[PDB]
């Protein structure tokens, strides 16, 4: 059984730890242009801001699902209950 | 001569050199532009 859940707290860590990489590196992308259009634009930074809170969630979507499954395998773990 | 008035002709002399908020975007870089400008502002001061 120890190599079932040892390589379980890996793949727990993979999960979280590619969507702490992903998201980080994402949000940096996304919002180094949200404030060049805030300092080009000052009087529209609340389109800008609102236009930028639909692409988060797009941005997010595939990592709160590693995040929600990661959780899984911590508290009700799938494997050990496959022999 | 500047045209003072119609009975009025005052001769003059002006220096033509030496001479808000946000910030424009520049195509293709701002001294490329700036050289252009000042030309054509003291070609156009001539011509006044």
């Amino acid at each position: 059984m120890e190599t079932v859940v040892g390589l379980t707290a890996i793949a727990v860590a993979l999960l979280i730890g590619l969507g702490a990489l992903g998201t980080a590196i994402g949000f940096g992308l996304l919002g180094g242009k949200f404030l060049e259009g805030a300092a080009r634009q000052p009087e529209m930074v609340p389109m800008l801001q609102v236009k930028m809170f639909i692409v988060a969630g797009l941005l997010d979507a595939v990592t709160m699902i590693g995040v929600g499954i990661a959780l899984f395998f911590t508290f009700a773990n799938p494997f050990v209950g496959q022999i | 001569n500047k045209f003072v008035n119609t009975m009025t002709q005052k001769p003059t002399v002006e220096q033509l050199i030496p001479l808000h908020h946000w910030d424009y975007l520049y195509e293709p870089d701002a001294k490329s532009l700036l050289d252009g400008l000042l030309v054509r502002y003291v070609e156009s001061q001539v011509y006044q």
